[PDB]
């Protein structure tokens, strides 16, 4: 959960929210919760299939940029039928490509609140390493 | 007594010492040598030199039976004195009863 339906609506207002949340009643006049933790479950899930590579995935913390692109994710899906030209579209996939460049190990993830994130132990990886006769026999 | 001058008892004379120890002669050597890296054989003489003879005893053991270099010279150095003719000789000009002695 690196966003929340009060992220949502503090970043696109709750208008908006009430518009592409709403599939039943038209006007729409109230959120479904449903619909908008799901869309929230399936950024979180395309954020896990960039990220698992280089942390651990059950992160105890939240970056912030984090929190930014999960809700734009969110948003992005939100939309029943969405096109090329959608500028939703275009910002999901600027989002995406600061993911890919998150993966691909050009950009860092930064803070959560004060401390640093856990990056996984792929690099950590050596051979036990033999070096007898330099111990101080 | 002894050339030590330790006052020497003969009822001791009748049995070994080790006798009254039976777990001694029950006792298998461990093979210290099996494994063997710099830190280890440090470690042993150090404490070796602080009366755990045990360890360095069966190293040197190990290490004797191990090697074929070794053995060849140290096996040439000792027959090297076993070949050798051997007498008693008397103290110095000694007179009739320690020639006799002799």
């Amino acid at each position: 959960s690196y966003c929340t339906l009060a992220d949502l609506i503090e970043q696109y207002s709750e208008q908006k929210i009430r518009e592409v949340s709403d599939r039943v009643n038209k006007p729409a006049t109230t959120i479904d919760t449903v619909i908008v933790d799901r869309a929230i479950a399936d950024a979180d899930s395309e954020i896990d299939l960039h990220l698992h590579g280089r942390y651990q995935l059950p992160l105890a913390s939240v970056p912030t940029a984090l929190k930014r692109i999960a809700c734009g994710l969110a948003y992005a899906n939100l939309h029943i039928v969405l096109k090329e030209e959608n500028p939703v579209y275009k910002t999901a996939e600027h989002l995406r490509k600061l993911l890919s460049g998150i993966a691909n190990g050009k950009l860092s993830l930064a803070l959560d609140a004060d401390g640093k994130p856990a990056p996984v132990a792929n690099t950590v990886q050596i051979s036990e390493g033999r070096n007898d006769w330099g111990a101080d026999w | 007594v002894d050339v030590y001058g330790n006052p020497i008892r003969t009822q001791q004379l009748r049995e070994p010492q080790t006798s009254r120890l039976a777990g001694l002669a029950k006792e298998f050597a461990q093979h210290p040598a099996k494994g063997l890296t710099p830190a280890k054989l440090a470690r042993i003489l150090v404490e070796a030199e602080q009366g755990n003879l045990q360890a360095q005893a069966e190293l040197f053991m190990d290490m004797e039976e191990r090697d074929a270099h070794l053995f060849a010279e140290m096996s040439k150095r000792k027959r090297a004195i076993l070949g050798l003719d051997w007498a008693v000789e008397p103290p110095r000009n000694a007179s009739a009863a320690e020639k006799a002695d002799a």
